[PDB]
């Protein structure tokens, strides 16, 4: 019932359709593509393209040219809901399906299918890379044989606020954002908890 | 700026802005120099793609975090780069 990656939905794609473009501002702003805005400055949508069933329409093209965005567009244009799933699916494979398997090499598993804890695993891996530690960290020394839902949700989100600073230290201006950020995905991961949902 | 609600692109969006006006600041006061100043022609262009190659170091900061940080760096090396070219102005005019 529950689609993964809703609770972080509003900050990853933001009901944007598969076919949005937008060219960056600056000399090296590069373009960034699609409902996730995948950008071409670190590779993303590069990769995103050597996965595609359309890699072959953008043979010779390359991201961040008129050819290119019309080649994408026309895609969008002719097969959106097909190319709309491909891109979610690519973010699941390159981020959620990557820490779920990161977490299981630091012996960490989650083999059940309740949505909150879910949602929380996908927005972290997006957030902050599908290899990162931050849930590892958090969750660091404390008995998973009798821990809750809720208390993983509590405690990965305080580590979330709390490591702003630390994590984000080249970046003062956007603490305050960040911050609100890992409050906000708290308390609707916690009523997505108690209702007691489903995914995949 | 000030309704970005932790939306990602709208961050980003944002840092761009204010790198590509630093780009716009650097090679506009560049430019307005006498021959005199002694700016090479390819100065402006050589440093931005030497703080590009610093900054593309975070593509090995995973996710959005390494996204913001990159970009973030851009602009605080622009900014570095335009107070310099300001006070080495002036020590040229000050002589």
């Amino acid at each position: 019932i529950w689609p993964l990656g809703k609770t972080s939905e509003k900050y990853e794609s933001a009901g944007r359709g598969p076919g949005v473009i937008s060219t960056g501002n600056g000399d090296y702003g590069g373009a960034s593509y699609g409902c996730y805005q995948m950008s071409s400055n670190l590779g993303v949508v590069q990769k995103y393209i050597q996965s595609s069933k359309f890699k072959e329409f953008f043979s010779g093209l390359n991201p961040a040219t008129k050819e290119f965005n019309v080649v994408w567009q026309d895609i969008a244009s002719r097969y959106p809901q097909e190319f709309r799933e491909e891109q979610h699916q690519f973010i699941k494979r390159t981020h959620y399906d990557i820490q779920i398997g990161h977490l299981r090499g630091k012996g960490l598993l989650f083999e059940h299918n309740r949505a909150a804890v879910h949602d929380l695993i996908w927005s972290t891996s997006v957030q902050f890379g599908g290899r990162t530690n931050l849930i590892f960290n958090a969750l660091n020394g404390q008995n998973m044989e009798s821990m809750t839902d809720k208390d993983i949700i509590i405690l990965v989100q305080d580590y979330k606020l709390v490591n702003t600073e630390r994590l984000f230290k080249s970046s003062p201006s956007w603490w305050s954002d960040l911050k609100k950020r890992a409050v906000s995905e708290k308390k609707a991961l916690l009523e997505l908890e108690i209702d007691g949902l489903e995914v995949d | 700026c000030n309704d970005t609600s932790g939306v990602h692109q709208k961050i980003l969006v944002c840092i761009q802005n204010e790198i590509a006006k630093s780009e716009t600041q650097i090679r506009n006061n560049i430019s307005s120099k006498s021959i005199d100043y002694g700016f090479p022609d390819d100065f402006y262009s050589k440093q931005r793609l030497a703080i590009h190659e610093k900054c593309m170091l975070y593509i090995n900061v995973g996710g959005q975090r390494g996204e913001l940080l990159m970009n973030q760096c851009e602009l605080s090396m622009l900014q570095g780069l335009d107070i310099y070219i300001q006070q080495y102005i002036e020590d040229v005019d000050n002589s």
